[PDB]
RNA sequence: AUAGAUGAGUUUGGUGAUGGCUCUGAUUGAACACU
């Protein structure tokens, strides 16, 4: 049964970003507004515009009330601490001058001195922002069938909803069915190697197929789901990354949970189109959905 | 008030707000059924105008209120069971309650097309 | 570049002292719209009195705040005054 | 016999100015205010000493 | 090649005034400097004095 | 348990206050209408 909101899944009027690798999301993906009209809209309407669009994206199979509470308002990240500078340091000229440091001189001054003042002792990599609010839907890439998604194992999320539903997905070695099954920190899942190849793989076409019927290396067999010899579906370099959290082995089609995405100074784990000011939005609109 | 006048009891409960529909909201019932003693029309008040189609019913429980009849053409009268609910006729002075359209007696509006689940209208099946 | 069609960020150009192009970069946005009304000899006088933010996103806010018959009047006053009133706000960690 | 003219600038002559002016109102979405504004930015004014 | 700059169709200015609603391509033009004033014509009640001298 | 604290409409010729009302959030051993 095709609800009312699937009806126009890729349109090209209103170019919604789904999470699929379609050829029609590929130009709606590309020829996105570089930047939604906020200008003159109230806190409300910028809000839902910042909801609509994301969640055209993020968790788009999942209902508007599962998510709502799936929403955690905690942010996890990372901070990098260099060995060697724990080693020589003990933190202590960071509390040196008045709490804070020694002052530097204005940057209207600095270079005025052909001399450039001495490099100021600090763990490397600091003073660069963290992307939080670009981890508004990191719990949604806990779920199993997300992840397959992740993986490169499906062309869109709902296909790899299927693979699980249809017992095609085995988590530590056991059949998983449960599509919301929430991934822990070193579960293994692995699907079965020909619902791959089809998903990722090349329409099978009868027409060029029938010009080869006589006309490593692999050979035909029309006796498979996808076109033989095996090969990767079209536009699907446009999709092709895998995030930090997943350890995939393509050889076999599994991968493994290594933790929960997190965000890092400078980087974010969670793979979204949107920007930070799209992104606030929707974290502003959840926090009491209004 | 100083922590002496608290302990005493100087914090009481503020005075209690009327319900809109107090037939209702006094004994937590949603709805309520009753009998028409009167069906007429009443006039709005100063920046309104026109005839609002009142019902006089006398509730289940004994009380006697006026309720609006929503929609365009009843067809309760006198002696007639209706369903009765909260939310009150904003320009009527004592009209407090609503009747409910898919009611025993009281029929949905026939000729409805949009929001009919607000005056009990069934679909009219055209299309089958 | 022919961005000013008006000639209102002319002057806005001499006190801060940026392009028209820098100036189009900030982050302004009507805040309050009031509809302020004085009585005179000539009957009702009705205004629209509107504030107006600036910054840059890095550091730096204005506060702008005109009046006028014109509601359109009034937004590029308090613009250009929110975007001359800007200044350096510390902040912990830039957050 | 004919003597035309040719102007510079359309805003030496005010019949040529009205008309401009007009046909640009005419349409339905035209922003009255800004029109005017437009306009008058590209009168230029010769300095003067006021007193 | 030598043709191809005259048959180009040029994009209005954003803020236009004079192509706002034109819609002959072949007459938009990239309307910069075309209401300057050069200090090379007086108003019309100026060439009437002019005119009256010739 | 260290993330958890938020507003909006509405009195006036207008402005700032005072002070209610309503909406925004969550829910029910619910009922009714359309399904
Ligand atoms: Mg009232
Ligand atoms: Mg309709
Ligand atoms: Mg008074």
């Amino acid at each position: 049964m095709k609800i009312r909101r699937l009806f126009k899944y890729h349109s090209l009027k209103k170019k919604p970003i789904r999470p699929t690798w379609n050829k029609y999301n590929l130009y709606n993906l590309a020829t996105a507004g570089r930047e939604p009209r906020i200008s003159g809209k109230t806190f409300f309407q910028q809000k839902w515009l910042a909801k609509s669009l994301t969640r055209a994206y993020h968790g788009e199979h999942i209902k508007e009330r599962k998510w709502a509470r799936m929403f955690s308002r905690r942010l996890p990240a990372v901070v990098n601490m260099d060995p060697a500078y724990m080693a020589k340091y003990n933190g202590s000229e960071q509390a040196a001058g008045r709490g804070s440091g020694l002052s530097e001189p204005p940057a209207y001054e600095k270079t005025a001195d052909e001399k450039p003042a001495k490099q100021v002792i600090a763990n490397p990599g600091r003073k660069v922002p963290t992307p939080y609010e670009q981890m508004t839907f990191a719990p949604l890439e806990r779920r199993l069938d997300i992840a397959i998604f992740r993986a490169l194992f499906a062309s869109s999320a709902r296909q790899a909803r299927q693979m699980v539903v249809h017992g095609a997905v085995t988590v530590n070695g056991k059949k998983m069915k449960h599509p919301g099954y929430l991934l822990n920190p070193g579960d293994l899942f692995q699907v079965d190697v020909e619902r791959v190849l089809y998903a990722t793989g090349a329409p099978k076409d009868k027409k060029l197929l029938a010009a080869a019927m006589k006309a490593e290396d692999n050979e035909i067999d029309p006796s498979k789901p996808y076109m033989t010899p095996w090969r990767p579906r079209n536009y699907m370099s446009a999709f092709a990354f895998i995030p930090r959290y997943l350890e995939v082995n393509q050889n076999i089609c599994a991968a493994v949970y290594l933790r929960h995405p997190v965000a890092r100074p400078g980087e974010s784990e969670v793979p979204s189109p949107f920007s930070p000011t799209i992104n606030q939005l929707a974290f502003n609109w959840y926090l009491r959905r209004g | 008030a100083t922590l002496n006048q608290v302990m005493r009891g100087c914090r009481k409960p503020q005075r209690a707000r009327h319900a809109v529909s107090p037939a209702l909201s006094s004994i937590k019932s949603p709805a309520l059924k009753g009998v028409c003693v009167k069906v007429g029309i009443t006039r709005p008040k100063k920046p309104n105008s026109g005839e609002r189609k009142t019902a006089r019913v006398r509730l289940s429980t004994g009380k006697v209120i006026t309720a609006y009849i929503p929609g365009e053409g009843h067809n309760i009268s006198q002696h007639s069971v209706v369903l009765v609910r909260g939310g009150r006729a904003q320009d009527c002075p004592g009209v407090r309650y609503h009747l409910v359209r898919g009611a025993l007696d009281l029929a949905g509006v026939a000729t409805r097309m949009s929001s009919r689940s607000k005056y009990g209208t069934k679909k009219p099946k055209k299309a089958s | 570049d022919g961005l000013d069609d008006k000639g209102q960020y002319q002057e806005l150009k001499k006190r801060t002292g940026m392009s028209v192009r820098q100036i189009l970069q900030l982050k302004t946005k009507k805040l309050v719209h009031r509809r302020v009304v004085n009585q005179t000899r000539l009957g009702k006088i009705a205004s629209d009195s509107v504030m107006v933010i600036a910054g840059n996103g890095d550091g730096w806010l204005g506060l702008g705040m005109a009046k006028s018959v014109e509601a359109s009047i009034a937004v590029e006053k308090a613009t250009l005054l929110a975007i001359q009133n800007m200044q350096p706000i510390p902040r912990y960690e830039n957050r | 016999e004919f003597n035309i003219v040719n102007m510079r600038s359309f805003l030496l002559n005010s019949d040529i100015l009205t008309k401009i002016l007009a046909l640009k109102l005419k349409n339905r979405n035209a922003r009255v205010i800004k029109i005017m504004d437009v306009i008058l930015n590209k009168a230029n004014l010769p300095k003067i000493n006021r007193v | 090649q030598a043709a191809a700059p005259l048959r180009r169709v040029v994009m209005p200015r954003r803020s236009t005034f004079w192509y706002e609603e034109e819609k002959d391509t072949d007459l938009i033009t990239n309307e910069d400097g075309e209401d300057d004033f050069h200090e090379n014509d007086i108003m019309s009640l100026g060439h009437g004095k002019l005119e009256e001298h010739r």
